[PDB]
RNA sequence: AUCCAAGGAAGGCAGCAGGCGCGCAAAUUACCCAAUCCUAAUUCAGGGAGGUAGUGACAAUAAAUAACGAUACAGGGCCCAUUCGGGUCUUGUAAUUGGAAUGAGUACAAUGUAAAUACCUUAACGAGGAACAAUUGGAGGGCAAGUCUGGUGCCAGCAGCCGC
């Protein structure tokens, strides 16, 4: 019964960010919220670009369902997509890696422990190791 | 002409006349002298806490003969000794002495005809506990 | 009196309906069922 | 420290609480229209109060004034769009004889029953709140929708709803499954 | 304050930026530069809010760090650079040009410019004076200081400046019966012809202007800017032509542009 | 001055006797479970090892808040012993199992009897909230059920704390180390000794 | 007011969290720089500014706690009543019966978001609802509501006002 129809509103070519930005309408009768990956594939094949040069985000389904609205970007290459996109959306797309970090309290206390150290500290390390050995 | 000036350059006499005649009101004189901030036992607040010193069998004689159930309290914020009424408990079984009590105001105007008093305050809570839900048996009172 | 530990809602004469059905019931009880007692609409009468 | 987000009240408490004629009239309105609160009447009273204040403070200005003609035409046209004010009454004088029932008749609550889509006004509110009724394509489940006039030829059942479209509901196919199992059993 | 401020809260923004009041909490405080804080327009607002090219704040930074945007011939790298009135914004990779002209409602509007018109720029002379080693100079509305003008140039004269060399091409002296745009105040954004000059010594001067539809209005001398002649502006004017309309006329025009 | 002078019984460095009586109210709840989930958030586990073998009356100095606690666990069959342990306490800890109900014939009678003989400052404590399904979306329902139940008998508290988390357990430990208890009138008029030797 | 080997040495939470005291009176020692902006040598680093979530009946908006039938029985009305009975309604009940509708709640998934939680969607479950149980204050007058029953009448003609 269903046929997922995709429309693009507000189509703007931005050569300054080397891309095209538009509004993604999805008419999906009898479907719940046609996912981002399928939209990336179908916008890559409509606009004849790489899937890695296609981004969609900010979706929301209307009341009652059957229609969803979001925002859509398509770059001119994969490398321009790599150099212009925010890193969180690259991690969402598998086109980069989640940079594993320490917690923020940890690094603040790390910085403030470093602030009590003037120099390399290996001089102080030798002197405290000697005095403990004393 | 109605005993007051009506000249067009006479706003000064009119407003000095109003500021002199507004001291004859009641709420104005209590309000701008800081009466509640000095002598009222709550010190100008809607509630207060205190410690029960006594239970009192006050008597209302005429024309209604009743045994009023009251409590003499010493308030915590002031060091002020205030008697207050406690409702709905014939036994005062939720109240002992040396308990802490949240009091509010209470507008009974007692009569002069038979020396019946209207004390100013009702008991709202004893030992943290809603006195209503005690009397309506919805909570239990920790007894210290 | 005191309700038991099992307050987990997740996992006699009949009741009065609530809200708008109660207003429907009152509209039947005052203006559909006209009860003229001695020339007046008497609500809550005793044995008479 | 942000923009303090604005809001307002929408109903108004009446001045005297116990007034037998008012209680009877309000309850007649609730019975004719299937309400639940007195606040649902007080809302319409408050809105009609603001409209009457706008009207009677535009009446004091003389005609052929741009403010009067401008805001008057805006108000009158906005009332005609929802079918509260009729076509002939497009003057500032007739919005003051406009009463509460004229508003209360223009609800989705009322218009579902009046188009012959429900058996009762109460059944009309029920079919609203159980997500069965669409206006054009968008499904509405607030009875206070206040149908604009041009939206009258769009009220129908939803393509989601079993009355208007797709597969029968939970109880229906549950009973069908029990019938089919018991016929198999 | 114990020193100069560095922030600008979002309610304290100039209202003619049309910033929403629930996006965030602040507005971009414009830097020091060619225009007044109150009447400037920083580059972040012109890229994001009006041309829709940037979605975020850092996309503005990404565009400006690729040297696409020129303000009056020179490349600017500031997020909050005060682009103001009569200024020229050039997008090379887009191949577009913009002149910052007020709309009739008093805010800056998008306004496309040919390459020939983008070469020059007008400016109201705000002071003429005689600087060191006796050289005369003019100082314009944007802070440009030009040495060796024409001696006929007095105060309030509009001077045409060719953006390549930054020299005085030609000028208009402030005479009655010239074409005049209005810079500040209530009547902002209107185009008319000055009737005469009312003169109050020791105080503020006033100017009566009469528009294309013979409505008359009065501003101070500070808010005046000369453009050209009757029907001959030196620049291309935006749509509406600085003609103030009543609300009923605007409403009828809006519903007259609605015929399915 | 008077408020500080009334803390001279409770410098936990020399004459401080902050007596805590830990009563589980459900027999599927261990009192040493509660004691260990308390003293583990103090991070001095030597006390936890030295409290194991065979004792009932513990004399513990916490050097963090520098307080002197005295822990008593009642005999959970002698109801008279439960009464006698709670009538000497400065604090009363109420254990609530998240799975088995408080007994109407055993646990409720403990609650009502101790309450009607007079309780000082008390704490409600859950130790088996994670013995319910591991998602907190259902553990908070059990926690709110226990809070609303404990509100009936004791309205002075509205947080019945979880010992599963460091947060609430450290809160309870801070309460027991610092906070001054309400006084029970009849016993403080006659003087009372707890005695070791 | 803190540490101390007694010689000396450190201190300012009317910043974000949090504690004591105080009082009728007021929240988490959470996550994040993705927004909004700001600072720097500066696109990248930093930001308890700020954003996000928890707690939150401070206020404010919208509005679930049921809706249809058939039966009977009692009526009432509409016209045909010469009488029966011919249908149209509308009540009341009968914890009588029938087939329906749907979210609270649970939850594959997807959307959402820095990551999440929640919302909007949605597979699969989810009610005769004798308990997915609506309360708070009243029933002399002011002021809507008792000409009702029992106990009280030694704590009781009583208590915003008048009071019987």
């Amino acid at each position: 019964s269903d046929a997922v129809t995709i429309r693009t509103r507000k189509v703007i070519s931005n050569p300054l960010l080397a891309r095209k930005q538009f509004v993604v309408d999805v008419l999906h009768p009898n479907r719940a919220n046609v996912s981002k990956d399928e939209l990336r594939e179908k916008l890559a094949e409509v606009y004849k670009a790489e899937k890695d040069a296609v981004s969609v985000f900010g979706f929301r389904t209307q009341f009652g369902g059957g229609k969803s609205v979001g925002f859509g970007l398509v770059y001119n290459s994969v490398a321009e997509a790599k150099k212009f996109e925010p890193t969180y959306r690259l991690v969402r797309y598998g086109l980069a890696e989640k940079v594993e970090k320490a917690s923020r309290q940890q690094r603040k206390q790390k910085k403030n422990r470093d602030k009590k150290i003037f120099g390399t500290g290996k001089r102080l390390a030798k002197k405290v190791a000697r005095r403990n050995a004393d | 002409g109605k005993g007051k000036p009506r000249g067009l350059n006479s706003a000064r006499k009119l407003r000095v006349h109003r500021r002199n005649n507004r001291w004859a009101e009641n709420n104005y004189k209590k309000r701008l002298l800081g009466t509640a901030f000095k002598s009222s036992p709550f010190g100008g607040s809607s509630h207060a806490k205190g410690i029960v010193l006594e239970k009192l069998g006050i008597e209302s004689k005429q024309p209604n003969s009743a045994i009023r159930k009251c409590v003499r309290v010493q308030l915590i914020k002031n060091g002020k000794k205030v008697t207050a009424f406690v409702p709905n408990d014939g036994c005062l079984n939720f109240v002992d002495e040396n308990d802490e009590v949240l009091l509010a105001g209470f507008g009974r105007k007692g009569k002069a005809k038979g020396d019946i008093p209207g004390v100013r305050f009702k008991v709202v809570k004893v030992s943290g506990v809603s006195l209503l839900a005690l009397w309506k048996e919805k909570k239990e009172k920790p007894r210290s | 009196m005191a309700k038991v530990h099992g307050s987990l809602a997740r996992a006699e004469k009949p009741k009065k309906p609530k809200g708008r059905a109660y207003k429907r019931l009152l509209y039947t009880r005052r203006f559909v069922n006209v009860t003229l007692v001695n020339g007046k609409r008497r609500m809550n009468p005793g044995p008479s | 420290p942000r923009a303090p987000r604005t809001y307002s009240k929408t109903y108004s408490t009446p001045k005297r609480p116990y007034e037998s004629s008012r209680l009877d009239a309000e309850l007649k309105l609730a019975g004719e229209f299937g309400l639940k609160n007195k606040k649902e009447i007080y809302r319409i009273s408050f809105q009609l109060s603001k409209i009457r204040r706008a009207a009677r403070d535009l009446l004091t200005r003389d005609e052929k004034d741009p403010k009067r003609l401008f805001e008057g035409n805006a108000l009158i046209r906005r009332l005609v769009r929802v079918g509260v004010l009729s076509e002939d009454k497009k003057k500032l004088d007739y919005v003051l004889a406009l009463k509460v029932e004229d508003f209360l008749e223009r609800r989705l609550q009322t218009q579902v029953y009046k188009l012959g889509l429900a058996k009762s006004v109460h059944h009309a509110r029920v079919l609203i709140t159980q997500r069965h009724i669409a206006v054009g394509k968008q499904i509405v489940n607030i009875p206070s929708f206040m149908v604009r006039l041009d939206s009258e030829k769009h009220i129908d059942f939803a393509p989601t709803s079993p009355f208007g479209g797709a597969r029968p509901g939970r109880v229906a196919r549950r009973n069908a499954a029990r019938k089919a199992e018991a016929s198999g059993e | 304050a114990r020193g100069p401020k560095k922030h600008l809260k979002r309610l304290a923004a100039p209202h003619h930026w049309l910033l929403d009041k629930l996006s965030g909490c602040y507005a971009p405080r414009p830097s020091a530069g060619p225009h007044k804080l109150r009447e400037s327009l920083p580059l972040i607002v012109f890229l994001r809010n009006r041309l829709k090219y940037a979605l975020n704040g850092r996309e503005v930074k990404a565009i400006l760090m690729q040297r696409h945007v020129k303000v009056d011939g020179k490349v600017r790298t500031d997020t909050t650079y005060p682009a103001g009135f009569m200024d020229v914004i050039t997008l090379d990779a887009t191949n577009e040009n913009f002149r910052l002209v007020y709309d009739v409602k008093g805010r800056f509007a998008v306004h496309r410019i040919t390459d020939e018109e983008a070469s020059y720029k007008l400016g109201k002379v705000k002071k003429v004076q005689l600087g060191k080693k006796g050289v005369p100079y003019v100082v314009t509305h944007d802070g440009r200081t030009i040495r060796y003008p024409d001696p006929n140039i007095k105060v309030n004269d509009t001077v045409k400046i060719d953006l390549a060399s930054g020299k005085i091409t030609d000028f208009i002296k402030f005479d009655a019966g010239k074409l005049v745009y209005v810079t500040g105040g209530r009547n902002l954004g209107r185009i008319g012809t000055i009737v005469h000059k009312e003169r109050h010594d020791g105080g503020f001067d006033l100017v009566h202007i009469k528009d294309s539809l013979d409505n008359t209005f009065v501003t101070r001398l500070n808010n005046v800017f000369v453009i050209g002649e009757q029907g001959k502006p030196y620049i291309s004017l935006p749509k509406g032509k600085g003609i103030k309309l009543s609300i009923a006329e605007e409403r009828d025009r809006r519903r007259a542009q609605q015929g399915l | 001055l008077d408020s500080i002078e009334n803390r001279k019984l409770f410098e936990g460095k020399n004459g401080a006797a902050k007596i805590i009586t830990i009563v589980p109210l459900v027999n599927d709840l261990d009192p040493l479970d509660i004691l260990y989930k308390l003293l583990k958030c103090a991070d001095d586990e030597g006390i936890m090892v030295q409290e194991v073998d065979s004792k009932r009356i513990f004399n513990v100095h916490i050097k963090k808040f520098k307080s002197n606690l005295k822990i008593i666990i009642p005999d959970m069959t002698n109801f008279l012993n439960i009464l006698d342990c709670a009538k000497v306490a400065d604090f009363v800890v109420f254990g609530l199992s998240g799975v088995q109900e408080v007994d109407e014939e055993f646990g409720e009678q403990i609650i009502r009897a101790l309450e009607l003989q007079g309780i000082a400052s008390y704490i409600g404590v859950i130790s088996n909230l994670s013995a319910v399904h591991e998602k907190e979306k259902f553990q908070l329902d059990v926690k709110q059920s226990l809070e609303s139940y404990f509100k009936h008998f004791f309205p002075s508290e509205e947080r019945v704390y979880n010992l599963e988390k460091n947060s609430d357990a450290l809160n309870v430990l801070r309460t027991l180390c610092q906070r001054l208890p309400r006084s029970i009138n009849w016993r403080d008029n006659r003087g009372y000794v707890v005695a070791d030797f």
